[PDB]
């Protein structure tokens, strides 16, 4: 979280930040049994670290640093994990994704299966690929069968990758973990809860979009 | 900021409208302002999809929103003051069309092509078939599927309609067909990557881009007719701006060999040019923005090779005959009128009674983007002929550029049949040279 | 007793406070008025023995208003009960064609303003009813009517005041009553409907409304338009940085307490600062009045009474170089609307029609079209424009040539050819040479055949010889050598008549200053009227005391440069006003003080101040500017004022040699006497050298195609060599006075003057190269120079001086080689 400042100038923590976050997190927990409490924390500190995290933070982002905390849900896949970040019929640009994908072993043989499976090929010019995606690449586990879904679609349908990355964020930590985001934020409830006095209320608007209508609006809301 | 995506923007709309006046009598306004919201959510998501979605980057931001509602509760509280239900006939749905066309959200627009196509989307929108239950708010998918607009009457259902809308949106609801998300998110995933990647000598710099370049720039040569004297200045301007680009490349080759001549004008030019930008001093012809040094010397070459194309032929007028390209040329709009003056003196009428028919003066290089034919019977260019005349069809702008930033030549070109007109404004179509 | 008015149409009171005087007697006046013009409304055919006189008796703004409550009654009456519409149609249209038979004949003065008026307000009558008809309505209250400005007047209304109503879209206003003078009524055009109807929907949001676009579309002009159709007074505001915000409360302050309209004419120089700090204080009145609608607000830290009638207009010029951005929690106070293209068509049919040209319909479909053609097609200069501006400059010009050929000789004018006349007096002096060719060619392909040619003030012509005999310069007619400079003379004289505020434009030695000093003396020769000027530099003083500051702590603004001058001027104690009195700027540009001049260069010639005082500019005033180019001014600049291109083939090399040896002959270094002789023998000498080719032109030509270490301009080192041969004469009087008994001679002047003159062409036009330059010019000097010169082979012409004998002498004579005291081996001197 401290190092998300390499991407903007806005994106600058402080330790009460996660103090204040696992506090919450640890009191406010919503559960007592030992074993239960602590699964349960486990999934409630991503919960709302991401959601703290994401309220302060640009939307072309929200995605990123959220995967990254599926980063940390990992039994471990780095080895193949770490090439889509390494490296950056088809067409030239999906024909050296693809040709750079094959370094490693587990789609090794593509350069076979994209000439056999004809359904392939219609799937490309898919409207939704994210949604149904052939697999085309030794058990296999729901996150490491994202993880392939992600890369194949970095491979072949980038187009759509930011899509896939949500259903990656689905496969280790929920549907219903981005799901918090689409709505109104409710200023009343996060400012009765993270904000103590002497923290200053910090409203950034992207230009074209005045954020004070809002807050005059909770002023009458809360007749303050 | 304002949200992604339709539901997004919808659901914050009905958050922010006190539940106290959406919910007073007649149930119309209900609808009405859901109709309002929806309509205010294709806006919203259009912008992130320019230029193709509008051609002037616009704010439509909460005031016109609030006075969007203001107005909407204005006619329809002065409509049917006291009663409790007005027929969907009733509904001054041409005065608000017109307050909506004109002033909340036209405000900001001017170039009339998008006045045209918000009033197209008012049309397709406000009218008394908003209150047929069969009517669809706009077409879902190219897989034959529709938004089919809510048959409730409260907000109750609009916004539970709204939340079960589906996940796997495009830009289809909003008209466009589905190819913004192409390059955008084309490019914001490669972003992404990047991202997370993140979060885990000048003189030999400038001598190997100048080495080649003289041998890609050319090198050109150089009574009262509309068209001579024309086309003699552009060339003139030509040969003046070839001159004095290429003496400056070559004097920073000549810096770069090692032959003093550092001078302040030759420092910033290096500085400048190892950088790939474009040196604002050489912008006398308007390009995109932001574009860099090798794509200006590319045009730069394509451009001397259309010159001394121009020059061989007009020595030999025969300025009818001899091809053009609309947007190669420095000023077209000059050509434009030269044109026009070239046919007023040909053949003795006057200027102001002119006007321009088009069809598939020769003139090459256009296309076609957002629609195609072969027929003149655009469905939603390899060679085109122009003439002027005195004194089921779509006015489309042409634009210089790629950006649509510029508009320098209007159209009017004749749809096929079965083609809506209105989807043509919707579906943002124009030509590009 | 009465009302002074500053046109003529005089206002006398019912009861012979002041505002409410004035407001009693002009809203008795309309009621008058009115109850005579329903005559008119429903009369079959009317009779200019009646119409005319109406006219007369009432006043400009009081005739158009009436005229505008009569047709609207008349329209909703029809609409009630397509026979009656078609009616009322009959009756307009023979009400506008009485009218335009009337303003052909000659008319007394203060009213054919109002028959233009009457001819404008009635076109937009006719226009909006054949629109109503086309597109047919039966209903009384459908929306197509309710849209257009529609007013209603009830005589039951006990207080004088509240008679009249405006209704608009969802909206109702009182008009104001105020004394608002006759200006000028603007066209009714698509694009002005919709300012109205934005504008008025923002004032009945208690919000203000904020036109923008490029400059000069009628921003400022459409929202003074518009209060004048409600009757109240604006206040236009020359807004920049010099306003603090404390200034702008006090504007404020002054707008809430007398409750008129504050009309705005650029947020864009304000500063961030006393931006949001205005963004503040405005959302804080619009509350308050929001509240007032459903009272005292707090201006400054003081509760102040506020009328509902005040409100807020904000123009801007968004998108070029000299501008700034604004806050968002600003914009969202005022409703935007943007204007690029006002219908030009329609703005040239109507006033045509104003002036009652016989085909004024044709005249504007040519006109117009004329305008974007030119526009498209001639060379991309810095300082052409042809938008909005320049065809009401030509349509006005096009009138003032149209009472000029009507006073010379009537019904059977040509008119095609007053228009030519017009456009080659106000559009042909911006152009360049190279655009010469184009644009009259283009004039051929608009109005072909109609060929005109200019005439000629030739007593003008004649004072203008006079002076320029006098000034030591040369002197032609069109085509001798002195032509061209004059003939841009006479355009000058042409373009001041209408262009209050002129920019000459050319490189450095092209004569502006001379231009307008001989046009400004050849003037006062002619109408024998005192041709005053006074010269400021803009960049040598801070643009501070350019203009003047105001103390932060009392009332006391120190008057700058140029708002001192016009106070002298507007003063008039030693008679100003009865003088031609010009204010000739002389640098380059910059938005930072040019833009502060954009109330001063517009049809509202008037600037204000902090402290809100305010100046305007008296019918006698020009403001000039002299500018080498126009690199950086914005559109507004440009298309403020008319322009004269001097190219630099204004004056020929001829010419200066010309004025050279003139000078040289008249007047002597100290001020035929001794000097004088010697003066006018040595321009003798050289007479076949400052002339034609010669040498001189030919070496000062070669002097272009050398290296140099700065800018070789042909006036510098002309200048140099002028001042240098001055001192060879100077050397010949020293000669003289050196032998009391022994004179120099036409055999040794002769010379020395020849050797002197080639020796100082070839220095000081290389006076600033390299060794290898000034050899070179040494080499051309040599083959082109008929003076004997030295017979060195190898020693650069530049490496001799000439003696006082006239003899070439090597320098390595001056040269000698000593030992410096070993003292003193390299101390400083
Ligand atoms: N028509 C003319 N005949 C003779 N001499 C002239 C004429 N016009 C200008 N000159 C001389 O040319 C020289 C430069 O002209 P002038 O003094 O008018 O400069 P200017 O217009 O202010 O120049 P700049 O454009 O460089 O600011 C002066 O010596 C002036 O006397
Ligand atoms: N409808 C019209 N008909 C004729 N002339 C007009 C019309 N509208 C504006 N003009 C002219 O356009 C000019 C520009 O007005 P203004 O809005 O004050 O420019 P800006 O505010 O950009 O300085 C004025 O000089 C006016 O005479």
């Amino acid at each position: 979280m401290e190092s998300l400042k390499q991407i903007h100038f806005l994106y600058q923590y402080s330790l009460q930040f996660f103090l204040d976050i696992y506090h919450n997190v640890l009191y406010e927990n919503p559960n007592t049994d030992h074993t239960q409490r602590l699964s349960i924390i486990t999934k409630d500190l991503f919960q709302v670290a991401f959601n703290r995290v994401a309220r302060g933070m640009l939307h072309q982002d929200h995605i990123t640093f959220a995967m990254l905390l599926a980063r940390i849900k990992l039994p471990t896949y780095d080895a193949e994990f770490q090439h889509f970040l390494r490296g950056n019929g088809l067409t030239v640009e999906q024909a050296e994704a693809v040709v750079r994908l094959s370094c490693l072993p587990a789609f090794k043989d593509l350069i076979a299966k994209v000439q056999a499976d004809e359904q392939f090929g219609i799937w490309l010019d898919s409207s939704s690929p994210e949604q149904t995606v052939p697999y085309l690449w030794t058990p296999a586990t729901p996150i490491g069968q994202a993880i392939h879904r992600l890369l194949l679609i970095q491979a072949f349908r980038p187009d759509r990758l930011l899509a896939m990355a949500h259903m990656f964020v689905s496969t280790n930590l929920g549907e219903s973990f981005m799901s918090i985001m689409e709505q109104p934020l409710d200023l009343t409830h996060i400012v009765g809860t993270e904000v103590k006095p002497n923290t200053p209320v910090l409203m950034c608007s992207v230009p074209g979009y005045d954020a004070s209508g809002h807050v005059e609006d909770l002023a009458a809301e809360q007749n303050t | 900021e304002p949200p992604p995506g339709v539901k997004a923007n919808m659901l914050r709309t009905f958050s922010s409208i006190p539940v106290s006046r959406i919910c007073k009598s007649p149930n119309e306004r209900a609808r009405l302002y859901f109709l309002l919201a929806w309509f205010h959510a294709i806006i919203q998501e259009r912008l992130r999809y320019a230029p193709l979605g509008w051609s002037k980057k616009y704010e439509f931001g909460e005031s016109d929103l609030r006075s969007a509602c203001d107005t909407v509760d204005t006619w329809l509280d002065d409509t049917a003051k006291g009663r409790q239900n007005i027929s969907p006939d009733k509904i001054p749905w041409s005065a608000l069309k017109t307050l909506m066309a004109q002033s909340i959200y036209g405000g900001r627009v001017d170039n009339e092509f998008d006045q045209r196509l918000l009033n197209t989307f008012l049309e397709r929108l406000f009218t008394t078939r908003s209150f047929d239950s069969e009517f669809k708010l706009a077409c879902k998918v190219d897989g034959h599927k529709d938004i089919q607009m809510p048959d409730g009457i409260r907000r109750e259902e609009f916004v539970q309609w709204v939340e079960l809308l589906p996940d796997t949106q495009t830009p289809s609801w909003l008209g466009l067909p589905n190819n913004a998300e192409r390059v955008l998110l084309t490019t914001q995933g490669v972003d992404m990557i990047s991202k997370m990647l993140k979060m885990q000598t000048l003189h030999t710099t400038a001598s190997n881009w100048l080495h080649l370049i003289p041998q890609t720039l050319s090198h050109l040569k150089r009574i009262k007719d509309p068209l001579f004297r024309f086309f003699e200045r552009e060339v003139k301007m030509g040969a003046k701006l070839l001159q004095d680009v290429r003496q400056d490349l070559a004097d920073v080759v000549q810096v770069c060999e090692g032959k003093k001549k550092q001078t302040n004008y030759l420092r910033t030019l290096i500085n400048e040019l190892v950088k790939g930008i474009l040196p604002r001093s050489w912008s006398h012809y308007t390009v995109p923005a932001g574009m860099t040094v090798i794509q200006w010397v590319s045009d730069f070459s394509e451009r001397i090779k259309q010159l001394q194309n121009i020059s061989l032929a007009a020595a030999s007028k025969e300025l009818k005959n001899i091809h053009v390209c609309l947007g190669g040329l420095f000023v077209p709009e000059a050509y434009i009128t030269a044109t026009r003056q070239y046919v007023a003196q040909a053949n003795s009428w006057s200027l102001e009674e002119l006007c321009l028919e088009v069809n598939v003066f020769g003139v090459t290089g256009l296309k076609l983007q957002g629609a195609t034919c072969n027929n003149n019977k655009l469905s939603l260019l390899p060679l085109t002929q122009l003439r002027w005349v005195k004194q089921s069809v779509v006015t489309l702008p042409v634009y210089l550029n790629f950006t649509r930033a510029d508009l320098i030549f209007t159209v009017d070109f004749e749809i096929a049949t079965k083609e809506d007109p209105r989807s043509f404004y919707e579906r943002g179509v124009a030509v590009l040279c | 007793l009465g009302i002074s008015s500053r046109e003529g149409e005089e206002v006398m009171f019912k009861t012979p406070l002041v505002e409410k005087e004035m407001r009693v007697t002009l809203a008795k006046l309309l009621a008058e008025s009115v109850t005579e013009v329903e005559i008119f409304g429903k009369a079959t055919s009317i009779d200019p023995n009646t119409y005319i006189t109406w006219i007369d008796k009432y006043q400009a703004q009081l005739v158009v208003l009436s005229a505008q409550i009569a047709w609207s009654e008349n329209v909703e009456t029809a609409l009630s009960s397509a026979a009656p519409l078609h009616s009322v149609l009959s009756n307009v249209e023979v009400t506008l064609n009485v009218l335009a038979d009337s303003v052909l004949m000659e008319q007394p003065p203060l009213r054919r303003r109002k028959l233009e008026h009457l001819i404008t307000e009635l076109v937009h009558q006719r226009d909006v009813t054949r629109s109503l008809i086309k597109s047919k309505i039966d209903n009384a209250k459908s929306f197509e009517w309710l849209s257009q400005m529609r007013f209603y007047f009830d005589p039951k209304q006990t207080d004088v005041l509240q008679q009249l109503s405006i209704q608009m879209a969802n909206a109702k206003f009182n008009y104001g009553f105020e004394y608002l003078g006759v200006q000028d009524k603007l066209v009714q055009t698509p694009l002005t409907d919709r300012c109205y109807l934005t504008m008025t929907q923002a004032l009945e949001a208690r919000l203000g409304g904020s036109p923008f676009g490029p400059a000069g579309t009628g921003k400022t002009e459409s929202v003074k338009a518009l209060g004048h159709q409600l009757g109240r007074f604006v206040l236009v505001f020359n807004c920049d940085e010099t306003f603090d915000f404390q200034a702008m409360g006090r504007i404020f302050v002054g707008l809430c307490q007398v409750g008129a309209w504050g009309c705005f004419d650029e947020f864009n120089r304000l500063e961030e600062r006393m931006l949001s700090a205005v963004s503040q204080q405005v959302q804080c009145i619009q509350e308050a009045l929001r509240e007032h609608s459903n009272i005292t607000c707090e201006l400054l830290n003081k509760q102040v009474k506020v009328s509902p009638d005040m409100a807020i207009f904000i123009t801007m010029n968004p998108g070029y170089a000299g501008r700034s951005n604004l806050p968002d929690n600003l914009k969202k106070l005022f409703r935007s609307l943007a204007m690029t293209k006002p219908d030009r068509q329609l703005i040239a049919q109507v006033m045509l029609y104003s002036q009652g040209f016989r085909t004024a319909e044709v005249l504007a479909n040519k006109i117009v079209p004329f305008f974007k053609l030119c526009d498209e097609q001639l060379s991309s200069q810095s300082h052409y424009d042809f938008g909005l501006r320049a065809l009401k400059s030509v349509l006005v010009s096009a009138g003032n040539v149209k009472r000029e050929r009507i006073q010379k000789i009537a019904e059977n004018l040509p008119e095609q050819e007053i228009l030519i006349q017009s456009v080659c007096e106000t559009m042909v002096p911006k152009l360049v040479a190279e655009d010469i060719p184009l644009l009259f060619s283009l004039l051929s392909d608009v109005f072909p055949g109609v060929q005109y040619h200019r005439g000629e003030m030739t007593a003008l012509r004649e004072e203008l010889k006079k002076v320029c005999q006098e000034m030591y310069l040369t002197y032609g007619d069109g085509e001798e050598v002195g032509g061209m400079w004059v003939e841009k003379v006479l355009q000058l004289y042409q373009i001041t008549q209408i262009n209050h505020g002129l920019m000459m434009v050319g490189p450095s030695g092209s004569g502006k200053s001379m231009a307008w000093r001989v046009l400004l003396k050849a003037l006062e020769r002619l109408e024998g009227v005192e041709g005053v000027a006074h010269i400021i530099d803009p960049k040598a003083i801070s643009k501070d005391h350019l203009y003047g500051t105001l103390d932060p702590n009392t009332r006391e603004w120190t008057d700058g440069l140029f708002t001192h001058v016009l106070r002298k001027i507007i003063d008039s104690v030693r008679g100003e006003l009865q003088k031609r009195q010009w204010i000739v700027f002389d640098g380059d540009v910059d938005p930072e003080w040019v833009e502060n001049l954009n109330s001063v260069l517009d049809d509202n010639k008037l600037l204000t101040l902090p402290n809100g005082e305010r100046l305007s500019l008296p019918p006698n005033v020009r403001i000039m500017f002299e500018v080498q180019d126009l690199k950086y001014a914005t559109l507004a600049t440009v298309s403020r004022c008319g322009m004269v291109w001097f190219s630099e083939d204004v004056l020929s090399t001829d010419m200066i040699f010309n004025n050279f040896l003139a000078r040289l002959r008249s007047i002597p270094l100290d001020e035929a006497s001794p000097m004088l002789q010697i003066q006018r023998d040595a321009a003798t000498i050289m007479q076949p050298y400052f002339t034609s080719n010669g040498l001189v032109t030919k070496a000062l030509e070669h002097a272009f195609q050398l290296e140099h270490i700065m800018d070789l301009t042909r006036l510098r080192c002309l200048g140099s060599l002028f001042s240098m041969l001055h001192q060879a004469c100077r050397n010949v009087a020293q000669y003289n006075a050196n032998h009391p008994d022994f004179p120099m001679q036409i055999e040794q002047l002769e010379r020395y003057i020849q050797r002197y003159l080639v020796y100082a062409i070839l220095w000081s036009l290389s006076g600033d190269s390299r060794l290898k330059m000034r050899a070179e010019l040494g080499e051309y000097i040599r083959r082109i120079t008929t003076v004997p010169l030295p017979t060195a082979p190898n020693i650069p012409i530049i490496d001799y001086e000439v003696s006082i004998s006239g003899e070439w002498s090597p320098w390595q004579a001056k040269v000698p080689q000593i030992e410096v005291e070993t003292h003193k081996v390299a101390a400083p001197d």
